[PDB]
C-alpha cells in the first residue's frame, strides 16, 4: 500500500468526505489543500481506507487468475507489498518487475470482487481443478528439514530400559519440549508420548475407540519425534492424525484432500501458518553453501579415459573412413552418452544424505539431476546451433571450469532457446487467442440436457492375473464425472445410479466393483440443444463442484487449454504439430 | 606495468603477452 | 560500449521484420570478432554488438586480429592483423598453452579449430600461428568477472549489460578484488584531468589546476563539476594531488564520475551472507541492512533542466512577471523580482515557479460573477494567469537559468521571445525494495531496509552488510561469487602464507610474491587465468588471522554469528563474505506512476497521458477476458465507459461521487448508438425491437 | 463450525452465507439491490424522509453499506428471488 | 529522558493457567528485545516444588507393571509425572499411598501432610486389579523451572527410586509476538502480544508481578551501579 | 475482413440477430447475457424479510 | 530442593571506552538474551550531543566549495560527519570557526564553548592554499541516535544552512558471549563474559548506567505493575 499511491488517487472520495469534517470549504478547499497534502489527509484518509477492495494485475495474461482485489494498508517504499503464493500463481517474480492495479468502485463491483477473486475464494487449478498456491521451496524445504527426521539424535529415544526406564516417552508435550529447549534434543529423532486433542489417525482410535476417536478429551498414547508433531498440532482439529515425513506433493496432495473435505476459510489460516512455522525453520535448518560443498566425483576420469579409447580408438575405426562422417559420429556421441548418465549414477551415489543442494531437489525442492551433474563433473553434450549436437562434448564442468571453446559453445542454442523462449512465449496464446474466441458464448443452458448417451469407460486397463489395472490417465477423467447411468454391481445389484459426480468414493468402493466402464453424462452428447446443462456437465473442478446456469469454460478451458502450452519444445511435437 | 599513477592491484598473470593494450577508440 | 557498440540494421539497412535468426547465428569465425557473449537483448540480441577486443579492422571494413605466428615450436613474435579468411587457409594454435619456453609447447599433439573451424586436436609440430592471448573475442564489458568457468553465460551477458546500469551514487570504492581491465581500461574512459607534462605541479583549486610544465610553461588544467548528464548528474571531476608536487605527461590529474581513485568507483566491496531468510531474500527476494543509511553509502543526485518559454501570438503572448491574480503570498513571496525564485532553492511538489503569464481572452461571463466581482470588487483582469509549478516527487534547490530571449536576441522559434531551464537538486537516499548487485550478472533487488542491530552479526559483534538466500545459482551458475567472496574477505581481510619450511604446493607456484595479504590490499588476476580453488581454497587455509589474531571466519567458508534479535547461536556453520555491487538507473519514479484523471484524447479523450499527466496506464483485452472468467461484466463495462471515457457519468457519477449516491447505474454504450446514424449512413437502417 | 474468527474482510464467511442460497449472483447482487436501498435510505435519510427503513440492525462505523447489508443478509432478514 | 509515550498492560483472560495479553504502545522495537526473553525469563522464572527421582516397591527387576495392576510405570510415571504438587517444605519428602481391594486410584488419594497439598486429588492414578495394596515412594521439591529425569545420584545404590522428574516451573506455556502500528501518527510503533500457560495453581499474572520483579532485579545492579544515567522515562502513573 | 458484402446479403437476409455472442455485448457494449448479468438475476424480486420490517 | 545466590555484576576493565563485562551465576538458561537485549539494547537511545546544521559564509547550496580548499563543500560536509566532539547540555548549541592563509581543514581549530569537548579535536577535514580563509557557523545540539537532515524549510534557518542527520549514540561496537557454568550433575548455571566499546565520549559506564536504568525503568511496568 505505497499510500501517496491512491492516496493521490482515492481522494475523490473524501474529497466528497473532508469538509463533512467541515475543515475545508468547497472542494477546491480540500482538493487545493490535496496540494497542500495536510497531515488532516492521512487521517480520515484512514476512513475511506475502509475496507476497499482493489484492482490489480501484472500482465501479460494466461488465465482468470494471474489478478483479483484485495484490501491493503498504507506503508512507504514504492513497489509494493504482497504475499508469495499470489506470486507463482500470479507468477511475477522480484527479478525486478511491477504490476496493474486499479480502482474497485461499483461495490455492484467491488462486491463482484469480494464474491470473486477475493484472495480467498481463490484456489486451485480451476482449469486442471485440482490444487494450487502450496508452500514450497524454503518454505517448503524447511517442511522437509522439519518434516524430516534426525535420528541417531540427543535425547533420542532411549529403550533402554532393564537398568532403569528407556525414555523417550513423554505424557505431555511442551514437557520435554521446555526440555530439549533444556537443551537436550533435535526433535527429529523418534521417542514416545501420547496425546488426547490432536487426534491419531484412525488405525490408533480405529481400535481406541472405534466408535468415536474424538480427542476433544480422551487422551491418546504417541510417541515419535514432534515437529512432525509440530505441524499436527498446527492442523485440521477434526482430522484424526498423521505423521512421518512427507514430500512436497504428499502433503500438498494431502492438503488438496484436505479443504476438499472442507469449506474454503481456515484451509489457509493453516496454509500460511504453516509457511509460517517453516519461515522460522527457513531460517532455522541453516543450509548456506559452500565449494566446500563442491562434493566430488572421484575416479570419474579413468571412468572418462574409458569411454575416451573406446570412441578414440573407434576414432580411428571410422577414420579408416569407416562408415559416415555422422553414424559413428554418433556412437561417438553415444559413448558419451553412456558417460552422461554413469558419471552422473555414481556421482551422485557417492555424496552422503544431508546435501542440501540436491536434498533441495531431493526434497521435491526443484532442480533436477541435471544442475546436479552439468553443474559439476561433465556438462555433457551440446547441439548444432542450427540442430545436430556437437562432436565433442562438455567433458569438465563450470565448477571445474573450462576454456573458451566449450561455453564459447554454449553460446550458439544458448542464444537459440533463448530464442525460443521469446518466440513461443509469442504466437503461443494467439495460436489460442484464435483459440481466445474460436467459440465462447459456447455456455450452459441449464442442468439437464436430458439426454441418456454418456459412454461407459474404461475404468483403468482391467487386468489378467492383475485382474484390474488402473489407467494413470483415468484419473485425468474419472472424476467430475456423471452417472450416466445406474453403476451396477457384479451384476448382484446396480452399485450405483445414473446421475452422479462419482467422487472418489466411487471411485473406491465402484473401484470395488473390479469393473471398467461406466455411461456417463458427459456432454459432448449434450441433449441442451444450444448450450448445455449441469446434468451433461454439472461440477467443476474449478467449484469443486456443480456448475451453474450459464458459464463460460469456453474460457477457462480456453484460458486452461491454450496457457499451459506455456512450456513445450519440438512429424512434429509442441503445438505446430 | 607502463602506468604513471600506477599502483598495483596485483593479479595471477600465469602468462605472458609481449603484445600490450590497443587503444580502441582511435577507430 | 555505446562506443564499440555495433550492428548491421536500419536506414537502408535490414529490417528486424525481414531477417532468419541466422542474422543472429552463431559461427565459428566470430573469435576476436566481437563479445560472443553480449549483444542487444529484447527481440534484439543476434542483432548488434561491436568488436572482440584487440584485432584493428581493414583499411576496408574487416578485423585484423594479430596472431602468435608460430615458428618451428617458436611461435613468430608477430602480430598478423587478420581477415578470417586466408588464414582459415591455416593453423588454429592455442593461447593457454605450454611451451618448452620456446613455442616449443612441451607436447607433440594439440587441438586446433579447422575448416569448419573444426576444433580439432593434432600433433604440436604443425600450425603455421598460435593466438594474441587469451581471452579476446571476449568484450571489455565481458572482460570484467572471473569464474565464468561456473557461470551461466545467459546470466552473464545479462550481467554484461547490466554491468553498465550501475549509477555513480557518491562515495568512489573499487572492489578490492577485480582482474586488470578496470582503470587500465578505465584509462580508456580518457576523461579524468590526466597529464599532459612532466610538468612539476602548480596552482590548485578545485576548478582546474595551474600546472608547472616545467618548461617554465604551465596550464591552469581545468576540472569540471555540477553539469547533467543526459541522466541529471554532476559535472564533478575530482582532483588527485598537490598544487607543488611533481609529475608528467599523460599521468592523471583528476577523477570525478565513474572515477573512484582512478577509476570506475562501482560498487562496495561488501558483506552479506546466505541464508534465504524468513521468506525475505526468497522469490528474488532480498533482504537489507540499514546502518548504510546513516552510512548513506548510496546515493547522489539527479538532474532535470527546468524550462518554460515566454510565447506570442493571439489574444497576446506570453508574458513572464511576477504579479499574479489571487495567488497566495509567500507562493510569490519567493521568486524573483518578476518571477521565480533564486539559485539553490528548496521546494516540493506543486510549487509554483515560472512568473509567467497571458491574455486570457474576451467572451463575457454570467452577471452572476462580475456582479458577484461587483459583489466583491475583486475587479478581475483578463489574462492567462500562465506560468509553471512542480509536479510531483520533486525538491531541491535552484540551478539552471538558460532564460534565453529572442527578444534579447536569443534565437529562438517562433512567436517566443524567451525561455529559460533550470535544475534542482535531489540526494537519492535509497529506498530498499528497490534493486541493486553486482558481478556474476547476480542481479538483485532491494526488498527491506533493516536496522543494524537486529542482524545476524560478528559473534566478534560485528554484524553484515545483509544476507542472501540461496537456491538460484544451482538452477543459475555464478557461484565465483561464493568464491570469488570466499576471496572477499580473504584480501579484505589479507594473509600470510605460512610457507615457512617449504611450499603449499599449489602454492609451489603461481604469485609467489603474494606469500601473503597484508590483511586486505589491492587484488587483480587474469580473466581465464588465476588461481584455483583447492591454492584458492588452501587460500582459506591460509590467514591473516585479525586483531585477536582472530579468524571467526572458518577455513571452510561457514562460520556462526548470531541474531542481532532473538540473539541465539544457529544451527550451523555461516557461509558469508563480501561483494562490491552497483546500483540502478531504474526504480520507482523511473516509473512510479498510475493516474487518477487529467487529460483526454480531444479526439478519443481517453486518458491523455504525459508528463503532467501519470499517462493513466492503458488496459489489455485478455484481461476482459479474465472478466469473463469472472463476468463482473459492470465493472469493465463501466471501465468501457468510466475511465475509458464515459463522457457523462464521468461527469455524470463524478459528481453521484462528488454526491455520493446509489451511483447512476450503468447506461448504454451510448456512442453505439452513433453507430445507427453511422450504418443509415449507407442506406442502412434496420433495428432489433 | 469451530473454526476460528474472520475479520470485517473475512467477516463473513460465504461459506455460511453461500448456503443461505444458490448462485452467488444475485444473491450478492440481491445485496447490491439492498445496500443501494441502503444508501437511498442515507441518501435520503435526512429530509421529508421516505419510508426506507433499515438499515434493520444498527450500524458500524463508515461500514460499507456493501457490510452492514452483508450482516443482516447473514444476518438473514429480507427476501428475493430472481427475475 | 521519557518515553514521550507509554505501553500498557492489556489484560487477556483465556482459562485457568491461560490467556494471553499485550501492553503498548510500542516503540519499535523491543517485544522482542523484551518479551522473548520475558518468554525465557518468567518462562525461566517460575519456583515450584517438583517431584523426586522416586520408586515403590519390589520391582527393581520387574522393570514393567505390577500384578493387581494394570497400568505399567511409563503409563504410572506420567500419569506419575502428572501432579499438580502445591507444597513447601524446600527439600525432600518420601510420601506414601497404597490400598487393597482394587478399585482404582486418584490422586489426593494419599495424605499431602504438612506445606504440601494437591489441586486435581480425583486426578485418578491407579486402577487396582486382583485387590492389590501397595504404599509408593515418592519425595517432591520446588525451585524454579522443572529439573529433567537426571541419572540420579544413587548410581545403583537406591532401591529403584528412579531418576525421575520434576519441574520446580509450575508455568505450562507461552505465546505471543511483535505487531508494528500506528504509522501516520505513532510512526509505527509495536504491539504486544501476551499469552502463556501455568499450572492450574495461579495465575500468570502472579509470578508474572515476581517476573517483572525478578526480571528487574537483575537490572538493579546494572542499572544500580552509578545512578548518574539518562534512563528514559514514561512518566508516573 | 471484407464483410462489405457480408454488410449485403444482411439487409438482403433482413435478418435481425441472436444478439447473444458477448462479442455482441462487447460489440453493442450492452453487457453480457451471463456472468454478471443475467435476466432471472438481474430482475431479481428482493426485499427485508417483514416481521423485522414489522420490527420496524 | 531450590537454590539461589543472586550473580556477579562486574564489568571487565579494558582499552578506552570499553572494558568487557561478567556475571552470574546465572539461571542455566539464557544469558545471551539480555546478553543481547541490553546489546540489543545499547544501540537503544545512546542519548548524546552536536550538531544539527550549520552554515559560513556565502555558503550556498552545498553545491561548489569555497576556493583555496582541493576539496568538495560536500565531503567536507562529510568528514564533518566525522564529528566528535561531546559537548553537555541542551539546545540548539552552535559554534563558529574561521580560517585564513593557507588553510587546512581539520578537526581542532574552532570555537568549542561551554559543555563541549571533542574527542579528536584535531581530525583533519580538508584545507586550502594560502587564500585559506574562511568562517564557519555551527548549530549543534544533543539527542540520541539518527534523525534524517530536517527541512530547514519545514525548518527556517537561513538560507544558506543545511539540515543534517544526528546520531546521538557514543557507542563504538557491542560483542562478547555466554560461559553457562551449569555442571552436569543438577548444579547448574550461565556464565557471563561481555563488552562493547563506544566513541570514546564516556566509560562502558555512563550509558552502561543509562541501561540499567530505563530498564528497571522499563519494567516497573514489568514488575507486579498489575
Ligand atoms: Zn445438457
Amino acid at each position: 500500500l505505497p499510500k501517496l499511491m491512491a492516496l493521490e488517487l482515492f481522494k475523490p472520495f473524501v474529497m466528497k468526505r473532508l469538509v463533512d469534517l467541515n475543515h475545508a470549504q468547497n472542494i477546491k478547499s480540500a482538493k487545493r489543500m490535496v496540494e497542500r497534502q495536510r497531515p488532516q489527509v492521512w487521517d480520515v484518509l484512514e476512513e475511506v481506507i475502509a475496507e476497499h477492495p482493489v484492482l490489480l494485475n501484472r500482465a501479460p495474461t494466461l488465465h482468470r487468475l494471474g489478478i483479483q482485489a484485495f484490501e491493503p494498508m498504507l506503508v512507504e517504499g514504492k513497489a509494493i507489498q504482497l504475499h508469495p503464493l499470489v506470486c507463482e500463481a500470479f507468477n511475477a517474480d522480484f527479478d525486478g518487475d511491477q504490476m496493474a492495479v486499479h480502482l474497485p468502485l461499483s461495490a455492484e463491483a467491488q462486491a463482484e470482487a469480494r464474491i470473486l477473486m477475493l484472495s480467498s475464494n481463490n484456489i486451485l487449478s480451476p482449469a486442471s481443478g485440482r490444487p494450487l498456491a502450496m508452500p514450497r521451496l524454503d518454505m517448503v524445504t524447511g517442511l522437509y528439514y522439519l518434516t524430516t527426521e534426525v535420528p541417531g539424535d540427543t535425547g533420542e529415544y532411549q529403550p533402554a530400559s532393564g537398568d532403569h526406564p528407556e525414555t523417550g516417552v513423554y505424557s505431555s508435550p511442551a514437557e520435554a519440549i521446555m526440555a530439549a529447549d533444556r537443551g537436550v534434543l533435535s526433535v527429529r529423532a523418534k521417542i514416545k508420548v501420547r496425546l488426547t486433542q490432536l487426534r491419531p489417525p484412525v488405525e490408533i482410535e480405529a481400535e481406541l475407540f472405534g466408535h468415536s476417536g474424538w480427542q476433544p478429551g480422551d487422551a491418546w498414547m504417541a510417541e515419535t519425534t514432534l515437529g512432525r508433531v509440530m505441524f499436527n498440532e498446527l492442523l485440521p482439529l477434526g482430522y484424526p492424525f498423521v505423521n512421518k515425513q512427507m514430500h512436497k506433493k504428499v502433503q500438498a496432495a494431502i492438503i488438496n484432500d484436505l479443504a476438499e473435505r472442507y469449506p474454503m476459510i481456515v484451509v489457509a489460516q493453516t496454509v500460511d501458518k504453516l509457511k509460517d512455522a517453516g519461515f522460522y525453520w527457513a531460517t532455522r535448518s541453516g543450509v548456506t553453501v559452500s565449494m566446500a560443498d563442491v562434493l566430488v566425483p572421484p575416479r570419474k576420469k579413468e571412468i572418462l579415459d574409458h569411454y575416451e579409447e573406446r570412441a578414440d580408438k573407434v576414432e580411428k575405426q571410422f577414420q579408416r573412413g569407416a562408415l559416415n562422417h555422422d553414424e559413428r559420429n554418433e556412437a561417438l556421441v553415444e559413448i558419451w552418452k553412456e558417460a552422461t548418465d554413469e558419471v552422473g549414477q555414481a556421482l551422485r551415489e557417492h555424496y552422503p544424505d544431508d546435501n542440501p543442494i540436491i536434498t533441495i531437489v531431493d526434497s521435491g525442492a526443484t532442480g533436477n539431476f541435471t544442475q546436479t551433474r552439468t553443474l559439476a563433473g561433465m556438462k555433457g553434450l551440446v547441439t548444432n546451433p542450427k540442430g545436430e549436437f556437437i562432436p565433442r562434448p562438455v567433458k569438465s564442468s563450470f565448477r571445474e571450469g573450462l576454456t573458451v571453446l566449450e561455453y564459447f559453445i554454449n553460446t550458439h542454442g544458448a542464444r537459440k532457446g533463448l530464442a525460443d523462449t521469446a518466440l513461443r512465449t509469442a504466437d503461443s496464446g494467439y495460436l489460442t487467442r484464435r483459440l481466445v474466441d474460436v467459440s465462447q458464448d459456447v455456455i450452459v443452458r441449464e442442468h439437464d440436457c436430458q439426454t441418456e448417451r454418456g459412454i461407459v469407460v474404461e475404468l483403468a486397463e482391467r487386468a489378467p492375473d492383475g485382474t484390474l489395472i488402473r489407467d494413470p490417465y483415468i484419473e485425468t477423467s474419472a472424476y467430475a464425472r456423471t452417472l450416466g447411468t445406474d453403476a451396477v454391481d457384479e451384476a448382484g445389484n446396480v452399485i450405483v445410479e445414473r446421475g452422479q459426480d462419482l467422487g472418489d468414493p466411487e471411485i473406491d468402493a465402484l473401484l470395488a466393483a473390479g469393473i471398467t466402464q461406466v455411461k456417463v453424462r458427459s456432454v459432448l452428447t449434450c441433449a441442451t440443444s444450444t448450450g448445455v446443462c449441469a446434468t451433461c456437465y454439472g461440477r467443476s473442478m474449478a467449484t469443486g463442484k456443480l456448475v451453474d446456469i450459464g458459464e463460460a469454460v469456453g474460457i477457462v478451458a480456453a484460458q486452461s487449454i491454450g496457457e499451459p502450452g506455456t512450456q513445450l519444445t519440438m512429424i512434429t511435437g509442441g503445438l505446430p504439430r | 606495468n607502463s602506468v604513471p599513477g600506477a599502483p598495483n592491484r596485483v593479479s595471477f598473470a600465469k602468462l605472458r603477452e609481449p603484445l600490450e593494450v590497443p587503444g580502441l577508440l582511435d577507430v | 560500449t555505446h562506443k564499440r557498440r555495433l550492428s548491421a540494421l536500419g536506414p537502408g539497412g535490414l529490417s528486424r521484420e525481414r531477417a532468419g535468426l541466422e542474422v543472429r547465428d552463431v559461427h565459428p569465425s566470430h573469435y576476436g570478432r566481437m563479445c560472443p557473449i553480449e549483444t542487444p537483448e529484447g527481440p534484439n540480441i543476434g542483432l548488434i554488438g561491436s568488436l572482440s577486443v584487440y584485432a584493428r579492422v581493414n583499411p576496408f571494413g574487416f578485423i585484423e586480429t594479430p596472431y602468435r605466428k608460430v615458428v618451428d615450436g617458436v611461435v613468430s613474435d608477430e602480430i598478423v592483423y587478420l581477415t578470417a579468411d586466408e588464414e582459415d587457409r591455416h593453423v588454429v594454435a592455442q593461447a593457454n598453452s605450454p611451451i618448452d619456453a620456446d613455442g616449443r609447447f612441451v607436447e607433440p599433439r594439440v587441438l586446433v579449430r579447422r575448416k569448419a573451424g573444426e576444433v580439432e586436436y593434432v600433433p604440436s609440430s604443425e600450425v603455421d600461428y598460435m593466438d594474441v592471448s587469451p581471452r579476446q573475442m571476449v568484450s571489455v564489458a565481458t572482460a570484467m568477472i572471473p569464474f565464468l568457468e561456473h557461470d551461466d553465460a545467459n546470466r552473464a551477458l545479462m550481467g554484461a549489460n547490466m554491468q553498465r546500469q550501475a549509477v555513480p551514487l557518491v562515495r568512489s570504492e573499487a572492489p578490492l578484488v577485480g582482474t586488470g581491465m578496470e582503470l587500465r581500461a578505465a584509462i580508456d574512459a580518457g576523461d579524468v584531468v590526466v597529464a599532459e607534462e612532466s610538468g612539476v605541479i602548480e596552482e590548485v583549486s578545485a576548478d582546474y589546476i595551474t600546472v608547472m610544465h616545467d618548461n617554465g610553461t604551465r596550464r591552469t588544467y581545468r576540472m569540471r563539476k555540477f553539469a547533467r548528464s543526459n541522466h541529471g548528474t554532476c559535472a564533478n571531476q575530482c582532483p588527485i594531488v598537490d598544487a607543488g608536487d611533481r609529475v608528467e605527461a599523460g599521468q592523471v590529474i583528476a577523477d570525478g564520475p565513474c572515477t573512484d581513485d582512478g577509476e570506475m568507483a562501482l560498487g562496495k566491496n561488501l558483506l552479506v551472507a546466505i541464508m534465504p531468510w524468513e521468506g525475505h531474500n526468497y522469490e528474488d527476494a532480498i533482504i537489507l541492512s540499514n546502518r548504510l543509511v546513516e552510512e548513506d553509502v548510496l546515493t547522489s543526485i539527479h538532474i532535470e533542466e527546468h524550462e518554460i518559454d515566454a510565447r506570442d501570438t493571439k489574444l497576446g503572448a506570453e508574458e513572464i512577471t511576477r504579479d499574479i491574480p489571487n495567488i497566495s503570498d509567500e507562493v510569490l513571496a519567493d521568486l524573483d523580482e518578476r518571477g521565480i525564485v533564486r539559485i539553490g532553492a528548496e521546494v516540493r511538489d506543486g510549487d509554483i515557479l515560472v512568473g509567467k503569464v497571458t491574455p486570457k481572452g474576451e467572451t463575457e461571463l454570467t452577471p452572476e460573477e462580475r456582479l458577484l466581482r461587483a459583489i466583491f470588487g475583486e475587479k478581475a483582469r483578463e489574462v492567462r494567469d500562465t506560468s509553471l509549478k512542480v509536479p510531483h516527487g520533486e525538491s531541491g534547490k535552484v540551478i539552471g537559468i538558460r532564460v534565453f530571449s529572442r527578444e534579447d536576441e536569443d534565437e529562438l522559434p517562433a512567436g517566443v521571445n524567451e525561455l529559460v531551464r533550470v535544475y534542482v537538486a535531489q540526494k537519492r537516499k535509497i529506498s530498499d525494495g528497490d534493486k541493486l548487485a553486482g558481478r556474476h550478472g547476480n542481479k538483485g533487488v532491494i526488498g527491506k531496509i533493516l536496522p543494524v542491530e537486529d542482524m545476524p552479526f560478528l559473534a566478534d559483534g560485528t554484524p553484515v552488510d545483509i544476507i542472501l538466500n540461496t537456491h538460484g545459482v544451482p538452477r543459475r551458475m555464478n557461484i565465483g561469487q561464493i568464491l570469488e567472496t570466499h576471496l572477499g574477505w580473504c584480501a579484505h581481510s589479507g594473509w600470510k602464507v605460512d610457507a615457512a619450511k617449504g611450499v603449499p604446493d599449489w602454492a609451489a607456484r603461481l604469485p609467489d610474491e603474494l606469500l601473503e595479504a597484508q590483511p586486505n590490499a589491492i587484488v587483480s588476476t587474469p580473466v581465464f587465468d588465476g588461481a584455483q580453488e583447492a591454492e584458492l581454497q588452501g587460500l582459506l587455509s591460509c590467514t591473516l588471522p585479525n586483531r585477536d589474531g582472530d579468524v571467526l571466519v572458518d577455513a571452510d567458508g561457514k562460520a556462526m554469528l548470531f541474531d542481532g534479535r532473538s540473539g541465539e547461536p544457529f544451527p550451523y556453520p555461516v557461509t558469508v563474505g563480501y561483494m562490491y555491487i552497483m546500483k540502478l538507473h531504474h526504480l520507482v519514479d523511473d516509473k512510479i506512476h498510475a493516474r487518477s484523471t487529467g487529460p483526454y484524447s480531444m479526439i478519443t479523450q481517453q486518458p491523455l497521458g504525459g508528463k503532467a499527466q501519470f499517462g493513466g496506464q492503458r488496459f489489455g483485452e485478455m484481461e476482459c477476458w479474465a472478466m469473463q472468467a469472472y463476468g463482473a461484466a459492470y465493472t469493465l463495462q463501466e471501465l468501457l465507459t468510466i475511465k475509458s471515457d464515459d463522457t457523462v457519468g464521468r461527469v455524470k457519477v463524478y459528481e453521484a461521487i462528488v454526491k455520493g449516491e446509489n451511483i447512476p447505474e450503468p447506461g448504454i454504450p451510448e456512442s453505439f448508438k452513433v453507430l445507427l446514424k453511422e450504418l443509415q449512413s449507407l442506406c442502412l437502417n434496420v433495428e432489433v425491437l | 463450525g469451530g473454526y476460528d474468527t474472520p475479520l470485517g474482510i473475512t467477516n463473513p464467511p460465504i461459506d455460511e452465507l453461500l448456503d443461505r442460497v444458490s448462485s452467488k449472483y444475485a444473491l450478492v447482487i440481491y445485496a447490491a439491490k439492498r445496500a443501494r436501498q441502503i444508501n437511498d435510505y442515507y441518501n435520503q435519510l435526512g429530509e421529508g424522509i421516505l419510508e426506507y427503513v433499515g438499515p434493520l440492525v444498527e450500524p458500524g462505523l463508515q461500514e460499507k453499506p456493501l457490510s452492514i447489508a452483508l450482516r443482516e443478509i447473514h444476518a438473514d432478514l429480507l427476501e428475493h428471488t430472481e427475475g | 529522558m521519557l518515553i514521550s509515550q507509554r505501553p500498557t498492560l492489556s489484560e487477556d483472560v483465556l482459562t485457568d493457567n491461560r490467556s494471553q495479553f499485550v501492553i503498548e504502545p510500542l516503540e519499535p522495537g523491543f517485544g522482542y528485545t523484551l518479551g522473548n526473553s520475558l518468554r525465557r525469563t518468567l518462562l525461566s522464572s517460575i519456583p515450584g516444588a517438583a517431584v523426586t527421582s522416586i520408586r515403590i516397591d519390589g520391582v527393581l527387576h520387574e522393570f514393567t507393571t505390577v500384578p493387581g495392576v494394570k497400568e505399567d510405570v511409563t503409563e504410572i510415571i506420567l500419569n506419575l509425572k502428572s501432579l499438580v504438587v502445591s507444597s513447601e517444605e524446600d527439600e525432600p519428602v518420601t510420601m506414601y499411598l497404597r490400598k487393597q481391594g482394587p478399585g482404582e486410584v486418584t490422586a489426593g488419594d494419599i495424605v499431602p501432610p504438612a506445606g504440601v497439598t494437591v489441586h486435581n486429588p480425583g486426578m485418578h492414578i491407579a486402577t487396582l486389579n486382583d485387590k492389590g495394596k501397595l504404599e509408593v515412594e515418592l519425595v517432591v521439591e520446588r525451585g524454579r523451572g522443572y529439573v529433567p529425569a537426571v541419572q540420579n545420584r544413587a548410581s545403583g545404590a537406591e532401591i529403584g527410586r528412579i531418576p525421575v522428574d520434576s519441574i520446580y516451573s509450575p508455568v505450562l506455556k507461552v505465546t505471543y509476538k511483535v505487531d508494528a502500528t500506528r504509522v501516520e501518527q505513532r510512526t509505527d510503533f509495536d504491539k504486544l502480544i501476551l499469552d502463556v500457560e501455568t499450572k492450574n495453581s495461579i495465575s500468570p499474572r502472579d509470578a508474572l508481578a515476581s517476573a517483572g520483579k525478578t526480571l528487574v532485579e537483575l537490572f538493579g545492579l546494572a542499572r544500580e551501579l552509578n545512578v548518574e544515567a539518562e534512563g528514559i522515562e514514561i512518566g508516573p502513573s | 475482413q471484407e464483410t462489405t458484402r457480408v454488410l449485403t446479403d444482411a439487409a438482403i437476409n433482413c435478418r435481425s440477430d441472436k444478439l447473444n455472442g458477448l462479442k455482441e455485448n462487447v460489440i453493442i457494449g450492452k453487457l453480457i447475457p451471463a456472468g454478471t448479468g443475467i435476466n432471472r438475476y438481474r430482475n431479481i424480486a428482493v426485499q427485508p424479510t417483514e416481521e423485522a420490517r414489522a420490527a420496524a
